[PDB]
């Protein structure tokens, strides 16, 4: 896994795009927002992607 | 938009939403019969034009408007600066697939030349159906929002940002960009307003000076928002009018 322990990075511009992060202590692939830029690593562009790397 | 107040509707008819799958991502302005200014960041490569769908005239974003025409996207050009950057060059223009209508509830802003400067401290106004708050949604049914918010010089707003800035998570305001907000924060422009139109007075008279662009967070101190300067563009826009 790895990055999968980083909390969902929002970042500094403000778009709203819905992304999925792994909530590594809620065991969940979680819907978060996305802004649009200087996405981390732990962003999915879909839930299975998600659970899929962690 | 964090810490403003509902627009009345039909108070600013060159804002437009900007919905993709369905779902609103951006806000957006209107510029001619045809053309709508945004963000690059608004459209990540990923997306499909054919989803990109543009709501005008549109005052409460979830509620039947009668005057509120909608427009699938005959085009759309980022900035040629901007897949490149990540740093500079965050506007988009948008072609829609037919020219619309103007009414009383839709309505395009003025461009400022490429030679225009307005002064510090300036008061204008940013509108938006963002978040109202750090990951808080604007509340059913999305009343546009709006928000008078003084302009902050680029030096004064590189001191700022300096402030408490963290080395991995560097703010700096480029050229074509320009702040406004207030320092102790709380009003500011927030997720969802990208592409917002920052419209400034000039003797009865609105002008899109900037472009919803990013910010730290949004209320924050020291952190004013950063727009995307128009008239650093107008040149380039005006290549397709």
């Amino acid at each position: 896994p790895d990055f999968c322990l980083e909390p969902p990075y929002t970042g500094p511009c403000k778009a709203r795009i819905i992304r999925y992060f792994y909530n590594a202590k809620a065991g969940l692939c979680q819907t978060f927002v996305y802004g649009g830029c200087r996405a981390k690593r732990n962003n999915f562009k879909s839930a299975e992607d998600c659970m899929r790397t962690c | 938009i964090t810490g403003g107040s509902s627009a009345v509707a039909g108070q600013w008819p060159w804002q437009v939403s900007i919905t993709y799958e369905g779902v609103h991502v951006c806000g957006g302005s209107l510029v001619s019969e045809q053309w709508v200014l945004s963000a690059a960041h608004c459209f990540p490569s990923e997306h499909h034009k054919e989803a990109y769908e543009v709501k005008l005239g549109a005052h409460q974003l979830d509620s039947y408007s009668e005057d509120a025409k909608v427009s699938t996207l005959k085009d759309i050009i980022p900035h040629p600066s901007y897949l490149q950057e990540g740093s500079q060059g965050d506007i988009a223009l948008l072609q829609l697939s037919r020219p619309i209508t103007f009414s009383r509830y839709i309505r395009p802003i003025s461009l400022p030349a490429a030679q225009a400067s307005f002064p510090n401290g300036l008061h204008c106004t940013v509108t938006g159906w963002g978040h109202v708050a750090p990951s808080v949604s604007l509340l059913t049914p999305k009343p546009l929002q709006q928000l008078e918010v003084p302009l902050i010089s680029r030096e004064t707003c590189n001191s700022l940002y300096n402030i408490d800035a963290k080395p991995e998570e560097p703010h700096f305001v480029q050229e074509d960009m320009v702040c406004a907000g207030y320092v102790e924060g709380g009003k500011d422009a927030c997720q969802g307003d990208s592409g917002g139109p920052l419209s400034c007075p000039v003797e009865g008279l609105w002008y899109l000076t900037g472009i919803v662009s990013w910010g730290d967070a949004c209320g924050a101190r020291n952190r004013p928002g950063v727009y995307t300067l128009a008239s650093s563009y107008a040149s380039w826009i005006q290549s397709k009018v």
